[PDB]
């Protein structure tokens, strides 16, 4: 039942996207606000290498099978870094209540969103190739660096990327919902 | 005889996630600029570009049309002021279009009193999204707020309408006249300004 499916998926993605923003802000005001960590962030996401549409036109031109697969690949690629973000922050002695709190929600909801997404692909495109191929994140050494400024800059890159990518998943899902269910007459 | 003060880009905005405009201001405490140049580059490119349109957003502004606008990609931009005496560069400004979206206000706000036999009568508010936003493809998602008040009341009544373009308000003082406005925000970004008021008379028999 596509309509309820897409509605659940979009409820999730919009929630996650909003949480990502609030998290990146709350980290930024508290830790980084005065300093040029914003400049270290220039093209440093583990998912940069993926071909993602960057404007509406590019979005419309994509075919819907590849587009769904894309969303799935991005979500899969985030399960590793969100696990370590949580483990690291939770393992601090004095863990900032706000941030950790959001981080845990994003982690859990993201699992659920990927379940709904995988289920969408099953209804809409049942004869797809069962093949994982998503970018690999391997930034844990940096999140664990003893140099504090280097450490903060790792975390900043990461939250900046999480915010971008969740906003992106959300937008793309909204787009596909209108396309698949409403022939782009939402 | 004085070269220009340091200029500042003090606002960027996107009305619909397809184009955007940025505005700068001259530094007072330098000479008069006779020219400005906005240059920028994007994240993960080394090409330097010039502002593509200095006209559209009027005075001291750079406007990026569809073909120069993309999401999820940082713009690194700088403006300089020059005159015959020399020059001065603004601080670099980092901009991600995704986070500077503020829609124009919603359109065609109409209000009507509906009095039916069988149920409580009501106020019926209707409006339209701003032109220029693509809701129908799903590229843009809009949320609305209504406010209303009779003149001289201290506080506005606020009602979140979600994604609907119409709303029903059940409880109003008979005979009293209300001002109603509506604004909207995207899923990520800033509330628009409130629309102009429409005024409605609540008839005495309500
Ligand atoms: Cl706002
Ligand atoms: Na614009
Ligand atoms: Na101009
Ligand atoms: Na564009």
């Amino acid at each position: 039942m596509l309509r309820d499916l897409f509605d659940r998926a979009v409820v999730l993605s919009h929630y996650i996207a909003n949480l990502s923003s609030e998290m990146f802000s709350e980290f930024d005001k508290r830790y980084t606000h005065g300093r040029g960590f914003i400049t270290k962030a220039i093209n440093s996401c583990h998912t940069s290498s993926l071909a993602t549409p960057e404007d509406k036109e590019q979005a419309q031109q994509m075919n819907q099978k590849d587009f769904l697969s894309l969303i799935v690949s991005i979500l899969r690629s985030w399960n590793e870094p969100l696990y370590h973000l949580v483990t690291e922050v939770r393992g601090m002695q004095e863990a900032p209540e706000a941030i950790l709190s959001k981080a845990v929600e994003i982690e859990e909801q993201t699992k659920r969103l990927l379940e709904r997404m995988e289920l969408i692909v099953s209804q809409v495109h049942p004869e797809t190739k069962e093949n994982e191929i998503y970018p690999v994140w391997s930034g844990l050494p940096s999140l664990q660096m003893a140099d504090e400024e280097s450490r903060l800059s790792a975390y900043y890159n990461l939250l900046h990327c999480l915010r971008r990518d969740s906003h992106k998943i959300d937008n793309y899902l909204k787009l596909l919902k209108c396309r698949i269910i409403h022939n782009n007459n939402c | 005889m004085l070269p220009p003060g340091k200029p500042e880009i003090f606002k960027c905005r996107s009305p619909n996630k397809e184009t955007f405009t940025c505005w700068w201001r001259p530094g007072t405490d330098g000479g008069l600029p006779t020219n400005y140049s906005l240059t920028y580059h994007r994240e993960g490119e080394t090409l330097m570009h010039e502002c593509p349109d200095y006209i559209t957003g009027g005075p001291n502004s750079c406007h990026f049309g569809k073909q120069y606008t993309s999401m999820w990609r940082t713009y690194i931009m700088m403006v300089n002021a020059t005159n015959q005496m020399g020059s001065s560069f603004s601080d670099e400004l980092y901009v991600d279009v995704t986070y500077i979206v503020q829609p124009d206000p919603p359109l065609e706000l109409a209000v009507e009193v509906k009095q039916p036999e069988d149920r409580k009568p009501y106020l019926w508010i209707k409006w339209s999204p701003p032109t220029l936003i693509d809701l129908k493809t799903g590229w843009f998602t809009l949320l609305y707020e209504i406010r209303l008040k009779p003149e001289k009341a201290a506080e506005w009544e606020i009602h979140f309408a979600g994604q609907q373009t119409e709303f029903k308000i059940l409880s109003l003082h008979p005979g009293q006249k209300y001002l109603v406005q509506v604004r909207c925000k995207p899923d990520a970004g800033y509330w628009s300004a409130w629309s102009p008021a429409t005024f409605i008379q609540i008839p005495s028999d309500f």
